[PDB]
């Protein structure tokens, strides 16, 4: 029981880490980020997609 | 190739049309009026998979960047605009130079 209680606490910690991490306002690990393309060139259609998973 | 790489490939192989990818993942081909004079007939296996739609008109006055797709398309529109602007300047440049030479001859 004692260990499980500790695991349960750590468990919640992982969950918050995933739901609290936020570059500025945009969340990252919650799962909403999905995939965004980052234009890294001086012309359109140069963006390279980047994906963050739950 | 992923949708984004496809767009870059097109932009690389041709300068007649300028591709882009919106937020959902749809491809955005823009053809400036100063280069193309009519609707483009997209064809081929890729076309079949992409199912390219009609060509709405997009003048600078209509550039909305509140969405990535709109931003990407807007870059293309601005580029077509800059070309039109410059070209006109060039034309006017000749006028000045031509009138300059004319003044010289008239004075002679």
């Amino acid at each position: 029981v004692a260990i499980q209680e500790e695991i349960t606490a750590l468990n919640d910690e992982l969950n918050r880490i995933a739901e609290t991490t936020s570059f500025g306002g945009n969340k990252l690990l919650n799962g909403t980020f999905s995939t965004k393309s980052f234009q890294i060139g001086a012309d359109n259609g140069e963006a390279v997609m980047l994906t963050l998973k739950d | 190739d992923d949708i984004e790489e496809v767009a870059t490939y097109i932009n690389g192989q041709t300068d007649m049309v300028k591709a882009s990818v919106n937020e959902k993942g749809q491809l955005q081909i823009f053809a400036g009026n100063n280069k193309v004079t009519g609707d483009v007939a997209f064809s081929g296996g890729l076309a079949g998979a992409l199912n390219m739609q009609a060509g709405t008109a997009e003048t600078v006055d209509t550039i909305d960047v509140t969405s990535v797709g709109g931003a990407q398309q807007s870059v293309a529109v601005i580029d077509s605009a800059l070309k039109y602007v410059d070209s006109h300047r060039a034309e006017l440049g000749a006028f000045q130079n031509r009138f300059n030479h004319a003044i010289s001859n008239l004075d002679n």
